[PDB]
């Protein structure tokens, strides 16, 4: 049973879905379950009581949204089962889980219990013929067509940098933080309350993400932007009430570089990139500096790559060619590589079959991934 | 190509100049 | 099969389920005569009800049982129900189920006492109490939209989105048609047309229905009234006497938009609706602005929809597209909604029963309502 | 110019004032501006037409009361300027604004625009030599004599838990919710309309606050009180008419713990107290649980501290020593600490001088408060 396999690119922010051997994912929607706050007195209302995908995006105001995954670690397992069921259902894929093999994704250095419980869901509740779990960095390099590359990614949950060299992922050189797009959006919300405009509800939270996506930029020199007085640019809500953002637009993404702003001493994006290259072997460093690949949504800020270059120039050894590459399709880079990996004939050997899972259990899944 | 989010005029990469 | 009985504070409306308009329409009055020791000839009724009290108005003390949507005298309300079922409708309450209506944010004891009278005294097979705004929205056809309901009892607002009522965004208002009628009667006394007794209360009410209209701009209308006498219309009474008033046409229903005239210290109907919409979630304001539904007799003044469009646009941001749904049949919108609710097949499982009432008691209605 | 400096403990419900080094604030009066509803025909009447303090409390029924400050954020700046002028005037303090330095108080995480506008008022309209804005939590600990401990507070405006360990306030663990005494009093009024005894006027609103203060209690188990039937205890109004309160007395202050009742998905007092402790670093958590300080008027409900402990026992880790301490004068906690802080010699270094404000501006105030 070797049908056209499915590529479920997981993530706390957005969940991409579709079939193998495609250019772009057809089914992209945000990873959250929406349930109504209010009472439904009047008949002919929105049925189901559980809202996932474009219905939830359309009807935010009703729904008390709650994210099942935080930092690539599913907290609420019932909510992810409903989302994965919604992905497979007639509203998106229009196919059964029994037909196609599954390509799952996870962030590196995650809890092994979550990986086991993920496999349990796909093998038992859904009846998958074969499952395979993979990393974000390996898939990003598949999409570009390279083998050598440091993959500095920045999603909604996790930021990390896996240094791969000619098809050799070094597991001990991996640097990871739990500071990313969601924490920047949460940090922007806190600033907007200090400015004046308060947002508190979960439906109301996604307005702050939309402000962060649209009107934010990274200053090349933050001390210079502090000393100077900002212009105070405007933004229109779905309501229509105007919001003067002020200095919070440039100070919000500084959480990525200075994680001491949230009050949680970590490395930072630029330090993680340097530390990943430094932890690897001596002869591999110059090739890893030349091949720096970007991916994820929190790399899309204005002047992000310019500042990320300047920080590498400050930290790294002098007179070395730094090249921070970044494709046009950064958001779907991880899905594209999964679709390419799924289309290859070697894919049949790498996966974990249902029969192999029933015999061995979790140990066989831990062996095949690494 | 089709889909909601893209960035126009960032470029593929930012590279330092190669010396002799 | 089912009967719909909109127990309004002014006009008590009633009829059958799945109908265009109600059969039984009359003012909810119980006129008791002048008790003097002198006798009365060839017999008479001790306490008149409905249209009989309106016909023989000159003598009878016209006391309304419902005051601000609150039943004060329950024996009086029991006589009006009896008059609705046996005399007007010509059908027993034991055979047919009975849909009732109360305004939102009413006393909790009133539903319990209303339901007790239906089951114990009248012996009804099944009953239900609905919100008036919910039925008014259901008569109009839309699932989404705020309803600025305004009768002689109580003005109130109930914002609803996609068949989900927002109970905490509801705003009941003490201003209503009866307070406007009393205000018109006072300003008539100021220009030498004194009406003290309750028989003249219905004449000034009838003057209010005919002549009065909502001003587009109040200060402009006051200036034109001083200059010209073309606006000064004449109304003849039941008696051959005829009277002429100039200022009092536009000035009477202005009390809705300026409660300071009556001495209430409350928000006007224009900004009460705005304040209701702002209390809702920020994402679902556009649809509430688009579907600003009106209902009841206090919204039957000419040019009220134009004044609501002027004031709501002035309060709200400039980007918003304001629109008032003002149908021709908005006077009887609450009853039409109840007739459509009774006609549906889903409503057959939503009734209260005799056996359920005997098990629980009056407190079961609060669960069934909303 | 170093005179005996003035303390002005700002608050939405009540405002408390006096001088440094005093045991209790001599001048406690409510923070609102009453203005007469009725017209003054007869001579020898109350002059001024703007009433603040005991005159306003004495003559409630005349005056249309309106609070300038909601949730520790002044909306009507002209009214707060009149209140501060009334504080300094001969009716209360009997002093000039030019002589004494000022200790102002504000809640944490407020709008910075209000803080700048507060400073402008004190430096320009009044001619203050030195101003200093401080936090309520830091002052409460000064009053008790401690340095360690979480300060849970709940006035009429804001409820916020600030964790401070040995003179180190953690700004990123400061939790805040806009669910305090005013919202409880507003929720009690809405319940009393459901009971039967409705209130609408602004002078009539302060009767609900008096009912909230006197006849209310927080039950330990809310589900057990819901199943049981209440006794309907009485309370006599300022007029004389009796009111059977019923279940509205105990369900009203439940708003503080369950903010879903009013219709706003927030944390609640007990969650905020736990969340503030959890946001801090691991080693400080056990000391923060052992030192919990209560403050404000909305901590004075019957069985509030017993419910707080039960909620901490439910949420917090097992086998940890919980201790919710409090001062005897819970309403005067923040002022006494300010009077202590003002009388210290270091206070000269902390404040923003008038010369420093004229040179720099708002930046120097943002540099000295935090
Ligand atoms: N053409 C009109 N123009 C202005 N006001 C009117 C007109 N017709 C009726 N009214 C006012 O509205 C009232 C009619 O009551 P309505 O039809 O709104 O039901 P109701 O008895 O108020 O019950 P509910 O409170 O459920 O609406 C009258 O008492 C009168 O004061
Ligand atoms: N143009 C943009 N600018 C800034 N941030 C963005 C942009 N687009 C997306 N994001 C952020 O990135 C997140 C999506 O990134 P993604 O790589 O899909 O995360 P994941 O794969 O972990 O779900 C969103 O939650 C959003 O906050
Ligand atoms: N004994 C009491 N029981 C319950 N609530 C009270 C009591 N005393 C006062 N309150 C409420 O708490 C408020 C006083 O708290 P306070 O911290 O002084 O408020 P502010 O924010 O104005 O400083 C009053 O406005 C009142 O509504």
């Amino acid at each position: 049973i070797a049908n056209q396999p499915v590529v479920i690119d997981n993530g706390s922010g957005v969940i991409k879905a579709g079939f193998a051997g495609d250019q772009i994912p057809k089914y992209c929607f945000p990873n959250y379950v929406g349930r109504p706050k209010h009472v439904r007195v009047m008949a002919g209302a929105l049925e189901g009581d559980i809202f996932i995908g474009p219905k939830a995006e359309e009807h935010r105001g009703l729904l008390s949204i709650r994210y099942p995954m935080e930092h690539g670690i599913v907290k609420d397992w019932n909510d992810m089962e409903r989302i994965w069921q919604y992905v497979y259902s007639k509203e998106q894929l229009q196919t059964f889980s029994e037909e196609h093999p599954v390509l799952l994704t996870e962030a590196p250095l995650n809890p092994r219990k979550n990986r086991e419980r993920a496999a349990e869901v796909f093998f038992e509740t859904f009846n998958v013929p074969a499952l395979f779990i993979s990393m974000q960095a390996v898939l990003s390099l598949y999409a570009t067509g390279r083998t050598t590359g440091v993959v500095l990614d920045s999603g909604d949950g996790v930021t990390h940098a896996v240094p791969i060299y000619e098809g050799f992922a070094m597991p001990h050189s991996i640097m990871r933080i739990d500071i990313a797009g969601r924490d920047v959006s949460r940090f922007l919300r806190l600033y907007l309350r200090k400015e004046g405009y308060d947002f508190h509800s979960s439906s109301e939270f996604e307005i702050v993400k939309a402000i962060k996506e649209r009107a934010c930029y990274l200053s090349i020199n933050p001390q210079k932007d502090e000393t100077l007085e900002t212009e105070k640019a405007q933004y229109y809500l779905p309501d229509g009430s105007t919001i003067e953002i002020g200095p919070s637009r440039f100070r919000a993404p500084e959480l990525l570089f200075r994680p001491d702003l949230i009050g949680e001493e970590s490395e930072g994006i630029h330090e993680v990139l340097v530390f990943a290259i430094q932890k690897s072997d001596m002869d591999l460093r110059r090739t890893l500096f030349s091949n720096i690949v970007l991916s994820g949504g929190s790399t899309l800020f204005k002047g992000f790559g310019d500042r990320l270059l300047s920080e590498v120039k400050k930290l790294a050894p002098k007179d070395v060619k730094i090249r921070i590459s970044a494709p046009q399709e950064r958001l779907y880079s991880t899905w594209i590589g999964g679709s390419i990996l799924a289309s290859l004939d070697t894919f049949k050997k790498m996966w974990v079959s249902k029969k192999e899972y029933e015999e061995d259990g979790a140990r066989s899944i831990h062996r095949k991934t690494f | 190509m089709a889909d909601p989010k893209y960035a126009d005029l960032p470029g593929i990469a930012r590279n330092e100049p190669d010396v002799y | 099969a089912a009967l719909v009985v909109d127990n309004g504070s002014g006009m008590c409306k009633a009829g059958f389920a799945g109908d265009d308009a109600p059969r039984a329409v009359f003012p909810s009055i119980v006129g008791r005569p002048r008790h003097q020791g002198v006798m009365v000839g060839m017999g008479q009724k001790d306490s008149y009800v409905g249209d009989e009290a309106q016909s023989k108005r000159g003598i009878l003390t016209l006391k309304y049982p419902i005051e601000h949507g609150i039943v004060t005298n329950w024996d009086d309300m029991e006589k009006i129900w009896h008059h609705t079922f046996y005399n007007e409708l010509r059908v027993a309450p034991e055979e047919h189920p009975v849909l009732l209506t109360e305004a939102p944010l009413n006393p909790k004891a009133n539903r319990e006492k209303m339901t007790q009278i239906m089951f114990e005294t009248f012996n009804t097979p099944a009953m239900y109490v609905a919100i008036q705004a919910v039925l008014s929205l259901y008569a109009s056809g839309r699932t989404t939209g705020i309803v600025m309901d305004s009768g002689d009892g109580v003005t109130h607002t109930v914002p609803i989105y996609e068949g989900y009522a927002l109970p905490h965004a509801i705003l009941r208002l003490d201003l209503a048609g009866r307070d406007l009628t009393d205000y018109l009667m006072k300003i008539l006394t100021e220009r030498g047309y004194s009406f003290t007794t309750t028989a003249e209360r219905e004449i000034v009410r009838d003057i209010k229905e005919k002549l009065c209209y909502v001003a587009l701009d109040f200060e402009q209308e006051m200036a034109t009234a001083a200059s010209s006498s073309s606006l000064e219309k004449s109304y003849e009474l039941p008696d051959g006497q005829v009277i002429t008033i100039g200022n009092e046409r536009f000035r009477c229903p202005e009390a809705l938009f300026q409660p300071s005239f009556l001495g209430m210290e409350s928000c006007g109907i224009h900004e009460t609706t705005f304040n209701s919409i702002m209390k809702c979630d920020v994402d679902i304001r556009k649809d509430l602005y688009a579907n600003t539904v009106l209902s009841g007799g206090t919204t039957m003044y000419p040019g009220i929809a134009d004044r609501m469009q002027k004031e709501i646009t002035a309060l709200a941001p400039s980007t918003m597209k304001i629109k008032i749904i003002a149908p021709p049949e908005r006077k009887y919108s609450v009853w039409i909604g109840g007739s459509i609710l009774a006609s549906l097949s889903t409503f057959q499982q939503m009734w209260i029963s005799k056996q359920e009432y005997d098990e629980s008691g009056p407190s079961i209605v609060h669960r069934k309502c909303f």
